[PDB]
């Protein structure tokens, strides 16, 4: 029984430790905020849409022109961390969802712009 | 799971850098091009 | 492949402005500068394929300068960023700094590159003061652009460098701005206050975080901060050390916290002496 | 009863975040494809600039 | 819908440069190459719609070469990417590799090291799996990562590059790349793997002190790896090689497998270490 | 605001090609078609502002046709995508399908496989969900997943072949769905894919192929040896080999209790049970 309690204390130590370690969820989320701001790319893409409208019109005109207690405390701390980790799984899922829709929009917008630029380049080539 | 997620997100950092840079270069090149077509329209008139 | 040296030589020969009587018969000198810049870009590309990166950067600097004389400042900024890349990859941090300064001047993108400039100043040149300036200014540029997360990264870097540089009060103020990661910001604010022999402001920062943010109220960080304030009020440096070891055991103290905590301990021991 | 609840909560966080692994899969491929597009877009922007410049010179 | 073979014949007829007297009256050959490139692209779109991917890729290569002759290098690179697309989808790895090489050369020639690095990584992947060209794939991964450094794709590429180098017998250079990975990723999980892998590489190089200092660095620098079962495993490996007892080494491998299944890379390295102990057993007699 | 009917009428008048003697004096008819297309786009804009979405779609279709006559095929593809958006928001699935088919043809002709694949997938979704033309949805998902597999877009192609294989398996094409799941497995080297492959094989009454699939999954990646899905596939194989449907139903209930069986799995397991029961009846 003393050996079993020692093994339990060792494993709760390891458990709290790994829980802290996962609590990486921060470097992931902080950077996801960083890249979220970077994808908010969208500003440049909107500006290109306006400016390709302008290019269309201009170029169209161009063409026209003791041991128990430690177990208890370690479990306490493991619970605290694990609760917080659950929050992080939930929020990371949410943020990935929102960024996924945003990236899909960025995707289609960029290719549309690419096509419009190839169009305008080809129609400039003949003038 | 955290390891797999963080490492993959480490990978995605370059994609985000490259996308920001590429779209930024494109925007400036389009701006210059539109300016050139503007001057061209001014001349043909 | 053309010899990049000969391409450069042709670039300088074309890059001479029309002087005197010839200026009356020569068109705008812009075209000559554009052609010289094109030659310089070609030479830079050829050096850069050879992994003669610093020479490629120098050729890009020449190209950007010709582009500036042509009136094509946007191209000059892009080419300065190219020269920068060549220098940074070439280990020539000084010319990299010069390139970003010029580029950020044309752009004022300026915030992205001002941050990268701050990183070079911090890590490669150890010019901490002007790196602090970079982080502050570029975080302000983001704050104007409503990019909260980036601006927060920027003010974190600025505040950390300021606190390491002995400007504890200013770092605490930047941490107040960052607050307005949150648990960490509260901790750091108090710590700077403690390095300024300001125990009462640390107590208020603790109270503010405890009342306003429940996650900080029950956190290990708030408990650590109260324990440190209690030690500082008690003039008990070994108690401070004991609390530091406990917190290190449960939450590894990074190098920044260790430095600031050592400063706080030294201020206690100095009062004891 | 506390230990069982903690085990259940850990299992649930595992579930949420296995889904997160799949989501960042979809995001990572998204980012690769978008890189290819903005690469293409930068090319097309440079080409459009050069063609517009050439038309400006031809007309001048 | 036009016959693609007729379109290719028309492109070939039009693709002859002006020679002799006719060159003095005929305009720039760029127009003829442009026409040939457009027409080959059309013929290839036709082949490609018929699922005849290899013919579409060959036509893409022809159009890309004609565009190179026309001076449009970016369009030549795009057509090379298309040639690559249809070759890789057609199972022709060698022609896909040739397209990737031409594409990457165009791209680095245009300052686009980024795309060159992505396609260099794709090229190394194709080489490793389909053609088993390990040395040139190692070089491809190294160059891709270097240009990426010029953070993450380089981190990924360096992981794979170190993997191929260590599996290929080059332990010291693979360990050096693992140190580079350690330094780049410091400030975590990838680090937890890196320290172990570095130690394994150095222990395959019979430098037991090198594995010991690698583990000590992981323990002192990274608190995670200090506590990680990878560190205890690396300590146990170091001990077992120090005593030169292959049996305890075997038990340590089994123990490691029981909770985290071991990867082919680590099995090859640890088999090489065990076989190094067997070479030591020959070194005894 | 202009009357969109008036704009369409003017567009139709402008869209008449120059015939006869007038063709010798009239410039390229391209410009007339461009102007008619612009007028049709204006009418479509006005209709979309008036939430008369189907009419806006029709006007965009006319604009795209005029653009095709002008030689501006890329404009036509974009305008077909606009006509599509108007029709889909208007609940007119058929005209939406036609718009995507035209647009995808234009895009594939121009080498824009990525866009063609995006829209071919959306076409598959319309065929599956609003029109229930499952066969053409299967064809769409297959072709467009192939187009992505060309572009190296592995995760897209995997979503695509998931949809294709699911519709094939629900349509009784068990062997082909299993082959597509093999492709998915190979491209992803996943637990769900191994399970579904085996289930298709059981629905084809080929318990030997299911057992080989189970062994492959168990051997090639360890997460399978210990998963509930591998145990469930083994249990189903054991029930099928024993010809005892009640045990299969018990295993399905247990697995439902721990991981909810979605509709597709319920269908496949029901047909597997039906095959077992048919064999039992044939032996009496």
């Amino acid at each position: 029984i003393k050996f079993t309690k020692q093994s339990s204390v060792a494993s709760t130590r390891n458990t709290l430790k790994m829980a802290q370690d996962a609590e990486a969820g921060m470097n992931t989320l902080g950077m996801l905020g960083h890249q979220s701001e970077q994808l908010n790319v969208e500003g440049n893409l909107d500006l290109m849409k306006v400016q390709n409208k302008v290019a269309d019109e201009k170029v169209a005109e161009l063409k026209k022109l003791e041991m128990e207690l430690e177990i208890d405390r370690n479990l306490d701390q493991i619970q605290q961390v694990s609760n917080r980790l659950k929050k992080m799984a939930l929020t990371t899922g949410k943020e990935l969802d929102s960024q996924q829709k945003r990236l899909n929009n960025i995707e289609e917008s960029t290719d549309d712009l690419d096509i419009n630029l190839h169009m305008n380049t080809n129609r400039l080539a003949g003038i | 799971l955290f390891n797999d997620m963080e490492e993959l997100v480490i990978e995605q950092q370059e994609n985000v850098d490259v996308i920001d840079k590429n779209v930024e270069d494109a925007q400036l090149d389009v701006e210059q091009g539109v300016g050139h077509t503007d001057k061209a329209v001014k001349s043909a008139r | 492949m053309s010899d990049p040296v000969e391409l450069l030589k042709r670039a300088e020969k074309k890059g001479v402005p029309s002087s005197g009587f010839m200026k009356l018969f020569s068109g705008s000198d812009s075209y000559k500068f554009e052609e010289a810049a094109d030659l310089c870009v070609q030479a830079a590309t050829i050096y850069r394929l050879r992994k003669e990166l610093n020479l490629a950067g120098d050729s890009f600097l020449k190209a950007a300068d010709y582009q500036k004389k042509a009136g094509n400042e946007d191209e000059a900024g892009n080419t300065y960023v190219e020269a920068y890349k060549c220098f940074k990859s070439g280990g020539n941090s000084v010319n990299a700094v010069d390139s970003l300064e010029n580029a950020i001047q044309i752009f004022t993108r300026g915030a992205n590159f001002k941050f990268e400039l701050g990183e070079i100043l911090e890590n490669d040149l150890h010019d901490y003061a002007k790196a602090i300036d970079c982080y502050e200014l570029a975080g302000e540029w983001y704050a104007q652009d409503q990019s909260v997360a980036l601006s927060n990264k920027c003010f974190i870097k600025c505040a950390d460098l300021k606190a390491l540089d002995g400007q504890y009060i200013e770092a605490s103020d930047i941490y107040s701005k960052l607050i307005k990661s949150l648990k960490d910001y509260f901790l750091k604010k108090g710590l700077c206050q403690l390095a300024a022999t300001d125990a009462v402001a640390a107590a208020r920062t603790l109270q503010e975080g405890q009342s306003e943010d429940p996650n900080f109220a029950d956190s290990r960080e708030s408990n650590f901060l109260k324990s440190l304030i209690d030690a500082v009020n008690e003039g008990d440096s070994e108690q401070l050390s004991e609390h530091c070891k406990e917190f290190d055991n449960f939450m590894r103290l990074d190098k920044w916290k260790i430095t600031i905590l050592n400063k706080i301990k030294e201020s206690i021991q100095q009062q004891e002496d | 009863s506390r230990t069982a609840e903690l085990q259940a909560e850990i299992d649930d966080t595992v579930g949420i975040m296995r889904d997160n692994i799949n989501k960042v899969a979809e995001r990572g491929e998204r980012l690769t494809s978008i890189e290819d597009k903005a690469d293409n877009l930068a090319v097309s922007a440079q080409g459009f600039k050069r063609g517009a410049n050439r038309v400006r010179k031809a007309m001048w």
